[PDB]
């Protein structure tokens, strides 16, 4: 402890608020909705998006949210909860959306975050997969990567991977 | 073997107005073979930004010999470093375009309700795809503060919604003169005319100009005619220790942007790759970002001392040399 | 288990039921006799698993004691010579010289404090590190900035790894810059120089 | 119709529109207004990010309807 | 005197002027750094607003106005 001797000198004589601004002015789709444990802290949160349109059409997928107190200007970490068959997700639940990290700016929101992790679903993209075998087939065969998508969010084995049923009921 | 700003430099003084005026096909067959030169070149980002900036100040200045030979340029880069490049540069040259003909349009509205001394041609840009900068800190002393507030007045009737910033370094003026024996006639820089009615404490403040540039544009009329101290030629010149300043300013954006490509290049390799050592690292970012430039290693290698902090990726413990991707 | 809550119950302040104060934190190291300062301050906050320095928060001081199996000062002082031997095989001297970092930093912040990380340099790295003085005095001139934790963190592997007149160093390879800037800027004082150690 | 749309400086802003407008539109009405050129802007009506050549009767924009405005999006 | 004078000039979009887009907050309001506890207001060639804090700490990781991708200057 070598600064111990300064601080005993000084001795002798909520930032976010923001993420509140989000979330009051959140404007939630009909095919998204968030949980939150604990009411009184806002800085954590869950996601679910059900497609109601693409390959993901009927289909739930949960998303945690982790606000850090470096918001706006450090990005939420995100990840996805559910299993699922996707270029940029891969099974450990990361998340490849250019808003997260890269193309974060603090001029943006939750609802931003929102859409873009819907349009993943809607608009699924091989390029610079964190899945590389979806990404392969989403590539070269769109009949099999559809195939595959229902296959895999009805529960049931594609490869060595036994993918876990996640229907919207 | 020129080479990038030096080639970038001699397209400009092909296309720039000279007392020699060339002919088409001189230009043309110039301008090819820049071109040719320019295929060797192994920095071009420096070469395109040298002239872009450069195409601006001849577009903004009326300085240019030949029209139909920019717009072949133009042609010729877009064919090369594709049209992202050339979108800023086409759009700077139709912007000339539609200021001349709104300033046409303030000359036919200039003869009608009142016409007053100075002959009034200004050319507007957009806000915008002009590489130009803010103004520096003035005070438009005595006449000339009538055409301003005039100039702002008709945009209002046009279109109310936009707001004039105006570039006084970029702006020169002619003047004419009497008192001394021998007829003359001069043009000078806005900075230069503004001077015209001291000593440089209370002229920095008068005409609220910086003492930095102040000096830079005394010392210059000092050398052609006339702090504490007290005070067709032509009197507008290029300020020598200024205007290098410029240049390290154009190689240290051009050093920016390349760190921004890089680090979205290794990025993008270290996800595809999972794992590298240095070295393959190293030949992936190069042999990937080759064609736009050639990136010194140690700029390549702060990239990733910054990749390192913002956490996008890490170093394999107990191997040496080698780095891997985060989430 | 009683013992400890008493001793810790005189150490911390009444405003905080979890957290050490500073007041308490330096009865703590005169009862065992140390500098607040000494090197086994830190080996000690750092079988803790301390966050950060001169702070001390009950699941820290609590879980740390527990297993070190200490219920007094007098039997963690026993225990301190213990701690002192585990550097020296297989390392862990390593995670101890990186704990030091996230340690004495502020844990708002990525970086560390300039005239900082010298103070633990000069108390860590001392007698393993030669021209650790000469690289003191560089970034004391020539870097004014706080130090990134990658640099720090591979400081060890330069004071182990390379040489002593730096041969075997390459700035072609995976070092920071930073270190980098350091050995161009040493090289050439100490290429003229013959080592007696 | 007069649609309100949510920018990014934490407002909203009604903008005129004509059914058979193309939505790419929209977007230079929102740069006159709010200084963000139409080249990076992405319109989010209600969950989806608008088309550029498709028109707004295509997605059924009302007057009293709302767009949301964000940046681009992109996968990997 | 002068009987021809050329000048340049730039158009740049005017703006609404009321919020910061970092914090959400109002300008004229304190920024959410401060609030939490000299703050002012900073322009941009671009006509955006920011307070100075969000602003300046949004330039030390990348120099643009945040919401344009237009490089930044001060007014
Ligand atoms: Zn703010
Ligand atoms: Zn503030
Ligand atoms: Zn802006």
């Amino acid at each position: 402890m070598i600064k111990l001797f300064s601080l005993k000198q000084q001795k002798k004589e909520a930032a976010q608020l923001r993420i509140q601004k989000d979330i009051n002015e959140l404007n939630l789709p009909k095919t998204c909705d968030i949980s939150f444990s604990d009411p009184d802290d806002l800085l954590n949160f869950k996601l679910v998006i059900c497609p109601d349109e693409g390959f993901y059409k009927s289909g739930k997928f949960v998303f945690s949210f982790k606000v850090g107190q470096g918001y706006p200007h450090d990005p939420p970490k995100v990840k996805c909860e559910t299993m699922v068959y996707h270029p940029s997700i891969d099974l450990e639940g990361n998340v490849s959306l250019n808003i997260l990290r890269e193309d974060w700016k603090p001029v943006l929101t939750i609802n931003s975050i929102i859409y873009g992790l819907q349009y993943l679903f809607l608009e699924p993209n091989p390029e610079d997969p964190l899945n590389k075998e979806a990404a392969e087939v989403l590539q070269n065969n769109r009949r099999l990567f559809e195939q595959n998508v229902q296959r895999s969010m009805r529960g049931g084995y594609i490869g060595s991977t036994y993918f876990e049923r996640c229907l919207k009921h | 073997s020129k080479s990038p700003e030096e080639l970038a430099r001699y397209c400009d003084s092909l296309l720039k107005k000279s007392s020699k005026n060339p002919e088409e096909a001189e230009l043309e067959d110039t301008l090819n073979q820049v071109m040719e030169k320019f295929k060797k070149i192994e920095d071009k980002d420096v070469f395109q930004k040298f002239y872009a900036k450069m195409l601006a100040k001849r577009l903004v200045h009326q300085n240019s010999a030949s029209d139909d030979a920019e717009a072949s340029m133009i042609s010729k880069l877009k064919q090369a470093c594709g049209f992202e490049y050339t979108s800023k540069l086409q759009r700077m040259f139709q912007d000339i375009g539609v200021s001349k003909d709104l300033n046409e349009q303030f000359k036919k509205h200039l003869t009608n309700s009142e016409p007053l001394d100075l002959d009034f041609s200004i050319q507007v840009l957009s806000s915008g795809s002009w590489p130009f900068q803010q103004s520096c800190t003035f005070a438009l002393p005595s006449e000339l503060e009538r055409s301003y507030q005039r100039f702002t007045a008709f945009y209002a009737s046009r279109h109310s919604g936009r707001k004039l910033t105006w570039l006084y370094q970029l702006s020169k003026g002619e003047l004419v003169t009497n008192c001394f024996k021998n007829r003359y006639t001069l043009q000078a820089s806005t900075f230069q005319m503004a001077i015209l009615l001291y000593t440089v404490q209370q002229l920095t403040d008068s005409t609220q100009i910086k003492m930095d540039i102040l000096a830079q544009v005394l010392q210059i009329l000092l050398k052609s005619k006339l702090p504490d101290t007290l005070i067709r030629v032509n009197i507008n010149v290029p300020m020598k220790t200024e205007q290098k300043q410029e240049q390290e300013t154009t190689h240290k954006n051009i050093e920016e942007d390349r760190k921004l490509l890089i680090q979205a290049a290794i990025v993008r390799i270290m996800r595809m790759r999972k794992v590298l050592k240095h070295q393959q690292l190293l030949g992936e970012v190069l042999t990937q970002l080759s064609s736009r430039f050639k990136p010194r290693v140690p700029v390549i290698k702060k990239c990733i001392d910054i990749l390192i902090e913002k956490e996008y990726l890490e170093r394999v413990d107990g191997e040496k040399d080698t780095y891997s991707y985060l989430a | 288990r009683k013992k400890l809550e008493q001793l810790y119950n005189r150490y911390k302040d009444p405003q905080d039921e979890n957290k050490i104060g500073i007041d308490g934190i330096q009865q703590f190291c005169d009862d065992l006799a140390l500098d607040p300062a000494s090197i086994s301050v830190l080996i000690i906050a750092w079988k803790f698993r301390a966050a950060t320095q001169c702070e001390f928060s009950k699941q820290e001081f609590m879980d740390g004691m527990t297993e070190l199996g200490c219920d007094s000062i007098e039997k963690l002082k026993a225990q301190i010579p213990k701690m002192e031997q585990e550097l020296k095989e297989p390392g862990r001297f390593k995670d101890f010289y990186q704990f030091t970092f996230n340690f004495a930093k502020n844990p708002g912040q990525k970086g560390l404090d300039l005239e900082m990380a010298i103070a633990y340099w000069n108390l860590v790295l001392n007698g393993r590190f030669k021209f650790l003085d000469l690289w003191n005095k560089f970034l004391l001139e020539h870097h004014k900035r706080s130090i990134p934790k990658d640099t720090w963190n591979l400081l060890l592997d330069f004071s182990t790894m390379i040489a002593d007149d730096m041969s075997n160093y390459d700035e072609e390879g995976a070092w920071p810059v930073l270190i980098d800037d350091f050995v161009e800027f040493a090289r050439p004082q100490i290429a003229g120089t013959k080592s007696t150690t | 119709m007069l649609i309100k749309v949510k920018t990014l400086t934490g407002k909203e802003i009604e903008i005129d529109i004509e059914p058979t407008d193309k939505v790419e539109r929209i977007k230079e009405r929102v740069e006159e207004k709010e200084g963000i050129p139409p080249q990076q802007q992405r319109l989010i009506y209600s969950g989806k990010q608008m088309n550029d050549e498709k028109t707004a009767a295509d997605y059924k924009i009302l007057g009293g309807s709302v767009l949301h405005l964000v940046l681009a999006l992109r996968g990997g | 005197e002068v009987k021809k004078w050329n000048a340049v000039a730039l158009w740049a979009w005017d703006i609404v002027v009321d919020n910061c887009a970092i914090c959400r907050n109002h300008i004229m309001d304190l920024c959410i750094e401060c609030q939490a506890n000299e703050c002012t207001v900073a322009w941009g060639v671009c006509n955006h607003a920011f307070h100075f804090h969000c602003i300046s700490r949004w330039l030390k990781t990348r120099q643009v106005c945040p919401l344009d991708n237009r490089e930044w200057e001060f007014q």
